[PDB]
């Protein structure tokens, strides 16, 4: 699922500017 | 048409009027931008209570000011840092935008100075903590819930446009909440007067827009792009591009290609698809009625943007406060010193701070 898949990116903390 | 009379006079006026309002903003705003107030408070004016936050960005903390009791939150940069890093352009201009605007959902500055080592901004403490926890808790937002936060967001970038500002740093982890349940700014490292076109490649990999991505000149658009993105994140619980390292988000975000929940109304896919444009001849906020094309969409039929701006509105969520100085919305951090050398560093770099 798409859930799944965004836990799987392993982007659900805080995310840094670049 | 989509009005009658009464309608379409009513929102005529209205859209003037936000035009007058701006226009005397704009007024009130290059005055301060012009003549910026500076060291308004010292250090031993304040009690150091607990570090809000830490990062390359420095580090923020509660503090409370000895003789009101008021708690605020105090930016801390460490000069000699700002310099190694770079840094001195975007940290004096953070400062002069912040005490030039007001607006009721922009954090005010409410004191500045500077000594031998470290530059400190006094803000208003916001007890709420981010939008980015209670999203990422909840799981996400209702769509009335999040197009309560997405009207305080239009507002707020209406007025920062006006002005020639264009934002570039909107997500989750950048926008706190207050007692009431309303919306706060902070962080203006990444703003910058652009009335035209603007080059830098800065942001946050799911929030920049394509334009960025594809190392073109850009314009205000890319607020509204991440707006879009927000709106997304906050009614899905996760943002419309995402993969596991930057590069993949990029080849998503230029794609053309969304998809959405299949809790989403059709008049926020709507909505999400004119603003996640990839054109832009076809970018809400970025055509010929500009963002009334946004305020005016189906899916804020229901917004009172006046109502909105004087705070007259329920909030959805309260976040819990237990006193003035209730830390319990943020994170935990290892509390570090503030050192205050004998010897002034970086004077002359610093001299407009
Ligand atoms: O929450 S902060 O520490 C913070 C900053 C400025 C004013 C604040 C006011 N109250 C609480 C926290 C505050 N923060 C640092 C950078 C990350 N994005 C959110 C702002």
């Amino acid at each position: 699922t798409t859930y799944a898949d965004f836990i799987a990116s392993g982007r659900t903390g805080r995310r840094s500017a670049i | 048409g989509h009005m009658g009379n009464a309608a379409a006079a009513k929102k005529g006026s209205e859209q003037e009027s936000v035009k007058e309002f701006l226009a005397k903003a704009k007024e009130e705003f290059l005055k301060k931008w012009e003549s910026p107030s500076q060291n308004t408070a010292q250090l031993d004016h304040f009690d150091r209570i607990k570090t809000l936050g830490t990062g390359s960005f420095g580090r923020v903390m509660l503090v409370k000011h000895k003789e009101t009791g008021n708690h605020y939150a105090m930016k801390i940069l460490d000069k000699q840092k700002v310099v190694k890093l770079k840094q001195i352009e975007h940290t004096l201009n953070e400062k002069r935008i912040l005490q030039a605007v007001n607006f009721p959902f922009l954090v005010k500055l409410e004191f500045s100075f500077k000594d031998n080592s470290n530059l400190y901004m006094v803000m208003e403490y916001v007890p709420g903590g981010e939008m980015f926890s209670h999203l990422r808790r909840i799981g996400r937002f209702s769509e009335p819930h999040a197009r309560f936060y997405a009207a305080q967001i239009v507002l707020t970038f209406e007025y920062l446009h006006s002005l020639d500002l264009i934002y570039r740093d909107l997500k989750p982890e950048n926008l706190l909440i207050d007692q009431q349940g309303y919306i706060q700014v902070t962080d203006f490292g990444f703003a910058k007067r652009v009335k035209g076109r603007t080059w830098t490649l800065c942001g946050t990999p799911e929030y920049l827009a394509p334009e960025i991505i594809l190392s073109k000149g850009y314009n205000k658009a890319v607020d509204w792009w991440a707006l879009g993105v927000l709106i997304y994140e906050m009614a899905a619980g996760y943002p419309p591009f995402f993969a596991d390292q930057p590069i993949q988000i990029y080849e998503k975000i230029v794609s053309g290609k969304v998809r959405f929940p299949s809790h989403f109304s059709s008049d926020l896919k709507d909505l999400l698809r004119n603003l996640l444009q990839v054109d832009l001849t076809k970018r809400f906020g970025n055509l010929k009625n500009g963002v009334n094309d946004i305020k005016n969409h189906k899916w804020f039929a229901t917004t009172d943007w006046i109502a909105i701006y004087q705070r007259k509105v329920e909030a959805p969520f309260i976040p819990k406060f237990k006193g003035p100085g209730d830390t319990s919305n943020f994170d935990d951090y290892e509390e570090e010193e503030i050192r205050v050398s004998i010897n002034e560093k970086c004077g002359k770099e610093f001299t407009e701070f």
